[PDB]
């Protein structure tokens, strides 16, 4: 015996990752994710329950923290669009409710030094890269599993990338009362945050409505020793806990 | 402490002076200056404009208010002398989802249901505009549009209108000149706040759209030297 | 305090070894080794207990696991034979039954990257490197404390070398069914095998039979970080443990 | 949970030093560091009571550890004399009684190769750079926060650099049998010696009577991997605990 970290099976439906480095665990608020938005309408249930085929652990593509990287930004609830039965659902139906669960993983040795910040942001506004009285159409914001990649990927017409202003006109130091988490190499590899369902109308459509951003950011550049390769790699893995839908019984289909 | 000083309510609810404007009443057409800001004005009540440029309001993400505009009338032309004889100002608040006037003389002052007032000038009137929100709170920083489908407009997010205040006169008589400014105080009760959220850098540079603005100044200040202090 | 192997002194006659890294403990069988292969004759009893001082740690030469190397194989009860008080009952008797403890123990370091097999083999015949109707003379079969070395020395005359075949016929990933334990240097450095003793015949002469061969051979080879000796060191102790022999109040002398 | 080190808050006073790996202690004697030299005199007392504002843990300069070092010594209640309120202390009485505790710690990394032993030698009497009828005339014996410094630091009039001999005729590996711990970097990375107040007379000037000597000597030289800084940092601190001086209501100033 000795240590004995939360490092068991968390397998759920399809999804069977157990990789847990200091399972330790920020949840946003003191709010759990919860299912049920009210007990009834004094009448006989036959309520959308998804949550025996929706929470699995739908991973996204890794991406590669270099030392010339400046951040990464996925909006939530469509970055999984093109993807697992939970973007079916979405498509499917129009409004969902749907707490997250969102496991960054970074790989790194010992020798690795840097630190990371990653933060959820309830409603994140995007600033433009115009930056006067306009902004983008919707079609650069999200690209889904592929980020807006702040890392030196500029563009023209769509969201600024400009990190410090975190495409908020806010400030990066500042940005931590929203709830995060900081990566230290010295310290852990992973980090956890559990986002309960937000939104000041109960019901909502993702497809419409982008929920959170996430991000993951490097604070402290990334001093690999030399000798090895200048890039470390960046997984993140969302398990939709507690997730409900509205079009029960009334969806045939819809394609696009 | 339990006292409200440091707390929501305190802290949102001191009333500010929004919307400055200039009307007068002249005659049906008269003399061809009519439709600017003669004649009536129309708001469309927004806490972008002077809330110190969009600031504590800004520090939360989702807010209920319950207004009192206090809106204060006086006469610019001398009402030492005259231009006051009983001019009775009318005040409207037109509420989310119905139609604005656009002349003096107008159907939608004497309509139905909208809730319009009467004071001589140079005095004041009190209101209380209980929490007209689509959502259940304000959105005031809101990520979405409003369709996929045919699209309410853009992401500045009307949706969520709070009201549209209408200003006229009713009086007569081109012969002669009057002016009257009309200044509303917005004052927000039982505010209840969630979701803090991270100040701005600068100053804005649009209303509804959280955009920063280009070609800027360093917000923030060099060290008097080095990391060395005093 | 914290961790808290099983380190402590495993002290027996002159020897003094314990030497455990993660001290689990792999048996050949259910079966121990036990000294008694029956109750009594209903007589008296001066049956022959050397295990007071037989049991001793007798090690062997170390050899060295380079990257070019194919593997090692010692006949077990005949590699002790020109040493110890054991093989000198080995040929001062005949007939002896000898329950064993093989202790296999490589030195590396965190950075050496490997795998081995330690495999016992009961009764493993030969097969000889003419590969017809002929073996070894068992000249070349079991030099003692030298091995058969598969490592790139071949010969002529005798058994073959070819590694795949393990003198056998059979196969290096089927061999499993033996007793083993695969030394992972990213977990253990050393593998214990406890071998209880194994014969048709309850009492048997270990200068003509060869009970057991013991091989040690590298599954993955060994790539050392470079700029550090391209060279690992294997050793290879024996406990004999609840030994007994049969030629009691009867032996002489036979010089050999 | 895992290892629990005494790692904790020791904050006294200005000092929060709490930096203990392998908190393990040695104490000189059996005998604590204890404030009473008696119980009374059969009368009211107002005795001299600092240990409320004495027991800070003074650290001193810290000093590099080179490959081609020989060691270190500080004239234990004559170190501190420039410094602190115990150095104001020191000059504003005359006769105080200091019992100290000695924290020395040496950074150093896992990859350091080295070995040190610290040693506390009552009543250090010096050998003499002469080596005649002659010796230091204090001038050269307390530097204080500078020591000795025997590593190369050869001069004239003063004591003897020889570190066999260590200022005393006495011998290295014989040294021991005065409260000692060794540095080993393979275990540990820093000592404590807990030193109880020691003359013969209960009471003494230590402007005047140089105590203890303390020396930090490297026994094994220090053979850092290449490609890194061929020094290594030594750090003691200080903390004079259950101290009492005897000028009470007496001093008024004097000025040196």
């Amino acid at each position: 015996c000795g240590y004995s970290d939360r490092v068991q099976q968390i397998t759920l439906g399809n999804s069977t990752i157990t990789t847990q480095e200091a399972a330790n665990a920020v949840v946003c608020y003191a709010e759990w994710p919860e299912y049920l938005p009210d007990v009834d309408a004094s009448d006989v249930n036959k309520t959308s329950k998804p949550d025996t085929s929706v929470c699995r652990f739908y991973t996204l593509d890794s991406k590669t923290w270099t030392t010339g990287s400046k951040g990464w930004c996925w909006k939530l609830p469509d970055a999984l669009k093109d993807m697992g039965v939970f973007g079916q659902n979405m498509f499917f139906h129009s409004l969902g409710r749907s707490g997250y669960t969102v496991h960054v993983q970074c790989n790194a040795t010992k020798f690795h030094s840097g630190c990371l910040l990653v933060v959820v942001i309830p409603e994140h506004q995007l600033a433009s890269h115009e930056g006067g009285n306009v902004s983008v159409k919707y079609t650069f914001t999200h690209p889904g599993e592929r980020g807006i990649d702040l890392s030196s990927a500029n563009e023209v017409g769509g969201p600024v990338k400009d990190v410090l202003y975190n495409m908020n006109g806010t400030l990066l130091g500042n940005l931590l009362i929203f709830p995060h988490q900081f990566i230290n190499l010295r310290t852990n590899n992973t980090a956890t945050i559990v986002i309960p369902y937000i939104n000041s109308v109960p019901i909502d459509s993702m497809t419409r409505h982008n929920n959170v951003s996430l991000m993951v950011i490097p604070i402290a550049p990334l001093t690999v020793p030399t000798g090895a390769t200048p890039s470390l790699p960046i997984t993140v893995t969302i398990a939709p806990m507690c997730t409900e839908f509205s079009g029960i019984r009334s969806k045939s289909i819809v394609p696009q | 402490f339990n006292g409200s000083e440091t707390d929501v309510e305190c802290f949102l609810g001191r009333a500010a002076c929004v919307h400055v404007t200039e009307i007068q009443n002249k005659d049906a057409t008269g003399i061809d200056n009519h439709r600017e800001a003669k004649l009536f004005n129309d708001w469309k009540i927004n806490l972008s404009s002077l809330v110190q440029l969009r600031k504590k309001l800004e520090l939360f993400t989702y807010v209920r208010f319950d207004s009192e505009y206090t809106i204060l009338a006086t006469a610019s032309q001398p009402d030492s002398a005259n231009y006051s004889s009983n001019l009775v100002v009318q005040a409207m608040y037109v509420p989310p989802g119905a139609p604005n006037p656009k002349e003096w003389d107008d159907y939608t002052w004497q309509s139905a249901s909208n809730p319009s007032v009467f004071f001589k000038v140079g005095d004041t009137s009190r209101f209380s505009v209980p929490y007209v929100g689509l959502a259940s709170a304000y959105n005031c920083f809101y990520d979405g549009y409003s369709h996929d489908d045919a699209e309410t407009q853009y992401g500045i997010t009307v949706l969520n209108h709070m009201g549209s205040m209408a200003f006229r006169i009713v009086n007569e008589h081109d012969e002669h000149k009057t002016l009257v400014k009309i200044r509303v105080y917005h004052r927000a009760k039982h505010v209840e706040a969630w979701i803090p959220r991270a100040p701005r850098a600068l100053p804005y540079t649009s209303i509804g759209r959280t955009n920063y603005p280009k070609n800027t100044e360093p917000v923030i200040k060099k060290r008097k030297g080095d990391i060395k202090s005093y």
